[PDB]
DNA sequence: GTGGAAAGGACGAAACACCGTGCTCGCAACGGCAGCACATATACTAAAAT
DNA sequence: ATTTTAGTATATGTGCTGCCGTTGCGAGCACGGTGTTTCGTCCTTTCCAC
RNA sequence: UGCUCGC
């Protein structure tokens, strides 16, 4: 799988639309399970490990849904849930469990819960000196100045 | 009405001040762009391209075509400079000793020099005196460099700060993660364990764990030298007003105009003789646009480090085309001229251009003894003394000596060649036109380059020169012979 | 010019200049090296210190403080260099007197 | 190989992202309004000293009518060096 | 520091004049100097000098020092000139914390810098009478007991107080005073018996002398650090933990200094008897809420003791960290994009890391992940390992290792959100500067209206304000007031980053 | 210095130029002065 | 004596980097003042035994 | 508690690999200029058949 | 750039 083929390269081609739907599908069913975990509100302890999805749990899932023809495997769903964890959108907790309905890991089971950011958009972001490409060429007298320019026009116009 | 401007101001230069241009007033200083790598265009009249290389905007190198920034020919064309922005930024050879220097005297954390608060006061009280010289200057710098140096923690921020030093060409290598033999700090244990996916996925990085310092590449460089707090640059000894700390990193290179690069447009081949600061200019805009085109492309992080040392050594061969630590495999093939260069040697500015050069109105001749002359008079050939000509102003005295001069023409030996007029600065030829109708309109204050004659102060030298006595002041009289003739008791201070 | 077949001039080298220091004739250091040889007329702005054109100085975007001075051309080459390498030259002019 | 340009990339180039809009609710507006009244009382404040005119053309009977009066505050001379003192 | 001078410059022109701020921004360039330097150097006069130095010092922006030969040094807090930006969020906290009388106190001591409590209740009840009308008049009761609330809470410090003359060496006066601070009255307010009412500005011997006042920014800091960490666990789990936290750092406030790495551990009874009685939870699930936190991934709080049931303590540099992290990589998503936000998340939980390893944890494909990473890198977010086979350090044989240094790239974006709020300022002044001649326009059309009033007030000036030109240019006027609002909220909300990037930077910094 | 001067085009400070000349003209330093009749 | 189609030879032309392949040498041209690495010597200081 | 040994800590002091210089001015001449390695477009010339 | 020369 390694030198050819795999579940997402097709024909020598990435499929960046198939990553872009799982990684759709499985944040909506985490963020579906997170929400009734929330609305059970029945013990805190249990409200969290309801909001825990196991990787076969969610990789049944996605195998219930069949999405695409190519088969997938149970490392595969921990792939792109490991890329989900990268986005900033989910946490992964191990836990010691022997044996169970997963049996992947020899004593250890991977949980997967959608969470919320930690902050909102910062300020500087929201100023367009924050985004602004040609930021090193900035200068009071020159060309590119704050008072001619066109990033900051557009957003007060805006 | 009429605003009162003055025309011409006697301007004396008092002193020169010598500082550092940042990015952004190389900007303002250029008048165009430079992107385009190539020099002329397809069509077979070779016409130079525009935004590029030998553009004419940035002056003229020719007497046929004019420049388009300042509408005058060659002669009057002063030039003008032109900006070609880096993708990287580069280190400057000129000042990367400096650069190394002001790194191992600042923190690499808090970007705060390596200094106490006392020590602070103790060099500002000291700097603070008049007459500062140049000894001083850097007298002051070697020890605050030492007392720098000395220290290994920062005041400040509390971060480590290890040894700073020049590894292979243009690199720089800040020693903060070294091994410790005895308890090892909490840092460099979390620094080695955090290899912990490239071991596991790379297992030849286990092995290689040591050595593994920190690289200050330009991007990292420029980014510390942008945060330095300016109450720390007066103590790295240099000068506010002259320049700033983030100046020594170069991302613009300034083009200089064509009057420094001259152009010969040879005709019998199809082909033109090009200086090699062109072909150095041509050869990093070439490999911007390739290192543009590898980040597009997506390439290897081995090949662009590649692409930006080829850059950056580039870059210095254009500023010094002379040095040491360039690899066998990244060593010139031929040898170029860089500004450097052009400046040092025997022929460069100073030597050959400065203090010794080459000037008009001068003659060399064989000589031959000659003892009817005096001591004092030195014997012109005619057809030399046709040739040096002294202008002589017209005034109440002479005039009626310069009206018989031009009355004889530039053809009898006692005569002139040319007329300046005093209203007109048109000069006048006198093997053509009337002569006696210039003489007799030969009002006062005109300039008549009249002929070498008897009684003329004139210098007589031999080109090599020990003493004082090599080169003395004779009165010329003129010899129908070809020898410069002169009395044989002077041939002692000319020997 | 180097040569005769290039109609090329006859050069005062350094110990030549030695000698005429020795001497002390200024005026005529001066006229030999200066006047003869590369004279020029420069335009450099009072306020930046840099060198102008056809009184006019691009780099403050004003003329006002443009004005002209006599100088050897190969100065004037020497100061253009060191621009093209980051060693600006920023010239204060003052009055003669 | 990369190709050539025939002019110089934009002074300002375009960026797919945009900034993020500005937190709204009741604290910002108020915090807005709060600096505008900052900016607006502070210029008058008698900390905020003016540069001093000079050259005056001439002496005018208006002159009593559009002198200029304002509160001093007298600094704390205990506290402060005595350097200071007019 | 050329941005943080140069806002400072911005700051100090547009809040206390020209002539100062020159003087400011020399003192931030060269430090401390006497004052005879300062004015050779400037270039002014003696008495501006003078004058500048005193309301400078008034403000507690600059101090002056003694050294040998009796001389005077003044130095200036670059420091103090940034936080004065933080003025309007200050008022914002004081007002949100406790009322209006509160918020006109503190706006007196950030107006004022250094004051007296009969003084600024003075102000606060000629001000506070404005407010309120019928008659009815505002006592210095309450508003001293709003000044005792805000400074037995540590919000209001008095400032230090020049030593007794006579006790201290009595003779020759020297040249400066050399004023101490004393922590024993740092709180402690003067019993003034005296009251009074405001007057409601008509216009038809001091028992605290010697006693200043001023506002203490650390307490500040700490509080909106406090309510930054309040919102970061609220948004994490639950509002439950949020206020739980808020109680926790509500006790640990008085027992700790303002730097510590960890604060005095607290026992489970101690924050369950010490929770508002608002919350119908018990011990057992305050006990589930502490062990769930102990074991977040964050470590926001930890164990460090079993003693007295449920000890826990809270970690603030691990939250600030935290924080700190949060803000790159928010800045990072917003600035590139989601993709380059999971290449930096991936590269910063990796410490070591490279191409080909990013893209098979990543899934990202090839010729866009090198693309970003390399923007990264233009952008000084990230620094190479560069890991040399041979000390000739070859490129074709070495590995490069990405590595994300959080305290190079916080260093970095403080260092962009100070240039970008000092070009929001720059943008401001010239668009008012642009459009002055339609301001004052504007000011004369309004003014006629403003005068005249009542005393003689003919209706017959109604109808004839918007008879000028000015009608078609109040489009324009309205386009530049809302350009300057919204101007200064982007300059009010980047403040925020602000304060995390610095509490990131001065909390990570041991000062020995 | 010498070489600087011979470098920017000036006459050197040494030999004839140490010095400076005067213009024995005929004049009057501080010549009277027209009075003021309003002032 | 002629022609429609075919090959090949010459001159622009674009990718890449002065050398076909990846190798590969010698010699310093002679002092001479900076140095930076190492190295290492010795003493100062503090921990340990009596 | 005090004298003796261990370490460390920096400074100093003898090397060894760097970079910098090496009279002056003059007058001739010969040669070669960046190109070249392979790909392709174009033009022309000549193997048999008429 | 090389080299032969001229003192
Ligand atoms: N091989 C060779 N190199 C030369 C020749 N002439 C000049 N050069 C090179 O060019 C440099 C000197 O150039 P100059 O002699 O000033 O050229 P120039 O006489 O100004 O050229 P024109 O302007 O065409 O007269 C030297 O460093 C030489 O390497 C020559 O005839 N043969
Ligand atoms: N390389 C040189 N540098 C300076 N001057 C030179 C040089 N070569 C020749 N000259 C000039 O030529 C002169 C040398 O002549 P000199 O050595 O005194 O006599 P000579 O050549 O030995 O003649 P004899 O062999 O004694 O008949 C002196 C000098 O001005
Ligand atoms: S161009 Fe304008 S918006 Fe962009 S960085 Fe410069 S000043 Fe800011
Ligand atoms: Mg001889
Ligand atoms: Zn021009
Ligand atoms: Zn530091
Ligand atoms: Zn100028």
């Amino acid at each position: 799988r390694s030198v050819t083929g795999g579940a997402w390269y097709s024909d020598q081609d990435f499929e960046s639309e198939f990553v872009e739907v799982l990684n759709q599908q499985c944040f909506k069913f985490l963020q579906s399970k997170a929400e009734t975990a929330r609305e059970s509100k029945q013990n805190p302890m249990i409200q969290r490990n309801s909001s825990f999805a196991s990787s076969h749990e969610v990789w049944k899932y996605i195998c219930e849904l069949g999405i695409s023809k190519v088969e997938l495997s149970m490392e595969d769903i921990e792939t792109i849930l490991n890329t989900l964890i990268y986005d900033g959108k989910v946490e992964m907790t191990i836990i010691a469990a022997k044996e169970g309905t997963v049996g992947s890991v020899d004593g250890h089971m991977k949980l997967y819960r959608a969470v919320n950011p930690i902050i909102p958009p910062t300020g500087l972001v929201r100023a367009p000196c924050g985004l602004c490409p040609v930021f090193d060429d900035c200068h009071e007298g020159g060309e590119i100045s704050p008072s001619n320019c066109i990033y900051m026009t557009e957003w007060l116009e805006f | 009405k009429e605003q009162f401007r003055e025309t011409d101001v006697a301007k004396k230069i008092s002193h020169i001040c010598f500082g550092m241009k940042s990015p952004e007033e190389m900007r303002q200083q250029a008048h165009i762009q430079v992107v385009s790598k190539n020099l002329y265009s397809q069509d077979n009249q070779h016409a130079p391209l525009l935004y590029g290389v030998l553009d004419h905007r940035m002056g003229t190198s020719e007497k046929d075509r004019p420049c388009e920034t300042c509408g005058k020919n060659l002669a009057d064309c002063l030039g003008h400079y032109g900006y070609i922005d880096l993708e990287l930024p580069c280190f400057h050879v000129g000042y990367f000793r400096a650069v190394i220097g002001i790194l191992q005297m600042i923190c690499k954390t808090c970007c705060h020099i390596m200094l106490s608060q006392e020590e602070k006061k103790q060099f500002l009280d000291y700097l603070k005196r008049p007459g500062l010289t140049y000894l001083q200057k850097r007298g002051l710098k070697k020890k605050i460099s030492d007392k720098c140096r000395k220290k290994n923690i920062c005041h400040h921020c509390g971060a480590f700060n290890g040894t700073v030093k020049k590894c292979g060409l243009l690199k720089i290598i800040h020693e903060k993660y070294k091994t410790n033999k005895k308890v090892v700090d909490p840092i460099v244990s979390n620094f080695l364990q955090s290899f912990e996916t490239a071991i596991e996925h790379n297992k030849e990085v286990e092995p290689l764990l040591g050595r593994a310092q920190e690289n200050l590449n330009p991007l990292v460089v420029l980014n510390l030298f942008k945060r330095i707090p300016a109450e720390d640059v007066p103590l790295l000894l240099m000068n506010p007003e002259a320049g700033k700390p983030s100046d020594l990193i170069l991302t613009r290179l300034l083009v200089p105009p064509l009057c420094i690069r001259p152009s010969v447009v040879s005709d019998l081949k199809s082909g033109t003789n090009e200086d090699d600061l062109t072909m150095k200019l041509t050869e990093i805009i070439f490999l911007n646009d390739v290192i543009k085109k590898h980040r597009i492309s997506g390439a290897k992080t081995q090949m662009i480090m590649e692409d930006w040392d080829f850059l950056q050594l580039q870059c210095a061969l254009y500023i010094n085309s002379e040095l040491s630590g360039i690899p066998l495999n990244m060593a010139p093939k031929k040898w170029t001229r860089g500004f450097v260069q052009r400046l040092k040697g025997k022929q460069g500015r100073f030597r050959g251009n400065l203090s010794g050069k080459r000037v008009d109105f001068s003659g060399r001749t064989v000589i031959s003894p000659d003892p009817n002359l005096r001591i004092d008079e030195v014997a012109v050939p005619v057809h030399v003394a046709k040739i040096l000509t002294f202008p002589e102003k017209v005034n109440k005295a002479n005039i009626n000596f310069l009206r018989k001069l031009v009355q004889n023409g530039p053809e009898v030996h006692p005569g002139a060649n040319f007329i300046q007029q005093r209203h007109t600065q048109m000069k006048r030829f006198l093997k053509y036109g009337n002569r006696e109708k210039m003489a007799q309109e030969l009002k006062y204050g005109d300039i008549v380059e009249r002929h070498l004659i008897d009684g003329d102060v004139v210098l007589f030298n031999r080109q090599p020169s020990l003493h004082k006595l090599s080169i003395m002041a004779h009165l010329a009289r003129v010899k129908p012979h070809r020898t410069f003739r002169f009395n044989e008791c002077v041939c002692t201070p000319y020997n | 010019t180097e040569g005769r077949s290039r109609d090329g001039g006859l050069r005062l080298g350094e110990m030549e200049r030695d000698c005429l220091i020795g001497y002390g004739a200024s005026m005529l250091l001066l006229e030999r090296l200066m006047i003869s040889s590369d004279a020029f007329e420069v335009d450099v702005c009072g306020q930046c210190g840099l060198l102008g054109y056809s009184g006019w100085c691009h780099y403050c975007k004003s003329s006002c403080h443009v004005s002209s001075l006599r100088i050897p051309y190969a100065c004037k080459l020497l100061f253009q260099e060191l621009q093209s390498m980051n060693i600006i030259p920023r010239l204060k002019l003052s009055k003669y007197n | 190989l990369p190709d050539v340009v025939l002019k110089p990339p934009p002074l300002f180039p375009d960026t797919d992202y945009k900034p993020v809009p500005l937190k709204t609710g009741e604290g910002e507006e108020y915090m807005l309004a709060l600096k505008q009244e900052l900016r607006e009382t502070m210029k008058r404040m008698p900390y905020f000293i003016e540069t001093p005119e000079e050259r005056q053309d001439i002496e005018r009977y208006s002159k009593r009518y559009m002198k200029v009066y304002k509160e001093e505050w007298i600094p704390d001379w205990r506290r402060l060096p005595r350097e200071m003192m007019p | 520091t050329q941005a943080e001078i140069k806002l400072c410059s911005l700051l100090l022109q547009e809040h206390f004049g020209e002539i100062v701020e020159k003087i400011g921004v020399h003192l931030i360039r060269t430090g401390s100097q006497p004052l005879r330097v300062i004015a050779h150097d400037t270039g002014t006069s003696l008495d501006q000098v003078k004058k500048a130095l005193c309301v400078l010092v008034q403000h507690n922006l600059v101090s002056y020092q003694v050294h040998k030969r009796g001389v005077v040094e003044y130095e200036a807090q670059c420091s103090r000139v940034l936080r004065m930006l933080r003025y309007p969020r200050y008022i914002y906290t004081t007002k949100t914390l406790y009322s209006d009388t509160g918020e006109l106190i503190v706006e007196e001591l950030l107006l004022n810098g250094k004051l007296t409590m009969s003084a600024v209740v003075k102000k606060v009840a000629d001000r506070l009478t404005e407010t309120m009308e019928d008659g009815k008049t505002m006592d210095y009761a309450e508003v001293s007991n709003t000044f005792v609330r805000l400074a037995d809470t540590h919000f209001v410090q008095r400032c230090p107080s020049v030593p007794t003359t006579e006790n201290s060496d009595p003779g020759p006066p020297p040249p400066a005073p050399t004023l101490v601070i004393n922590e024993k009255d740092m709180y402690l307010v003067p019993k003034l018996s005296l009251i009074g009412k405001g007057k409601r500005r008509r216009s038809s011997p001091i028992p605290d002398d010697g006693i200043y006042w001023q506002a203490n920014l650390d307490r500040f800091h700490q509080h909106f650090r406090d309510q930054a960490i309040v919102s970061a666990v609220a948004n994490r789990m639950d509002q439950t933990s949020s206020e739980i936290v808020r109680t926790m750092l509500r006790m640990s406030e008085i027992t700790t200094s303002s730097s510590a790495p960890f604060t005095q551990p607290l026992s489970s009874n101690e924050i369950f008897r010490s929770l508002p009685v608002g919350y119908n939870i018990s011990k057992q699930v305050l006990d589930q809420y502490l062990t769930l936190l102990a074991d977040d991934p964050l470590e926001f709080v930890g164990k460090s003791g079993d003693s007295g049931g449920g000890m826990y303590v809270i970690n603030l540099h691990k939250a600030l960290a935290s924080l700190a992290t949060a803000t790159l990589e928010s800045v990072v998503q917003e600035r590139f994009g989601s993709r380059c936000a999971r290449i930096f998340r991936l590269v910063l939980q990796k410490k070591h890391i490279e191409q080909k390893q990013v893209e098979d944890f990543a899934m990202i494909p090839a010729k866009e992940a090198k693309d970003m990473l390399y923007k990264m890198l233009s952008e000084n977010f990230m620094s190479l390992q560069e890991i040399p086979k041979t000390p000739d350090h070859a490129p074709s044989r070495t590995f490069y290792l990405y590595t994300v240094n959080i305290l190079s790239a916080a260093r970095m974006l403080l260092h962009r959100c100070y240039k970008s709020i000092a070009n929001l300022i720059e943008r401001r002044q010239f668009e008012t500067k642009e459009n002055k001649r339609l301001l004052e326009k504007s000011q004369r059309v309004e003014a006629i209206i403003a005068s005249m009033q009542a005393t003689g007030a003919e209706e017959a000036q109604l109808q004839e304000i918007e008879e000028m030109i000015t009608a078609p240019e109040r489009q324009q006027l309205e386009t530049l007031k809302r350009n300057v609002n919204k101007l200064d909220a982007s300059e009010i909300q980047v403040d925020e980053t602000i304060f995390l990037l610095e509490s990131y930077i001065e909390c990570t910094m041991k000062r020995q | 210095g010498v070489s600087e001067c011979i470098i920017m085009g000036i006459p050197m400070n040494i030999g004839t130029g140490l010095f400076k000349l005067l213009h024995k003209a005929d004049r009057d330093p501080n010549p009277p002065k027209r009075p003021l009749i309003f002032d």
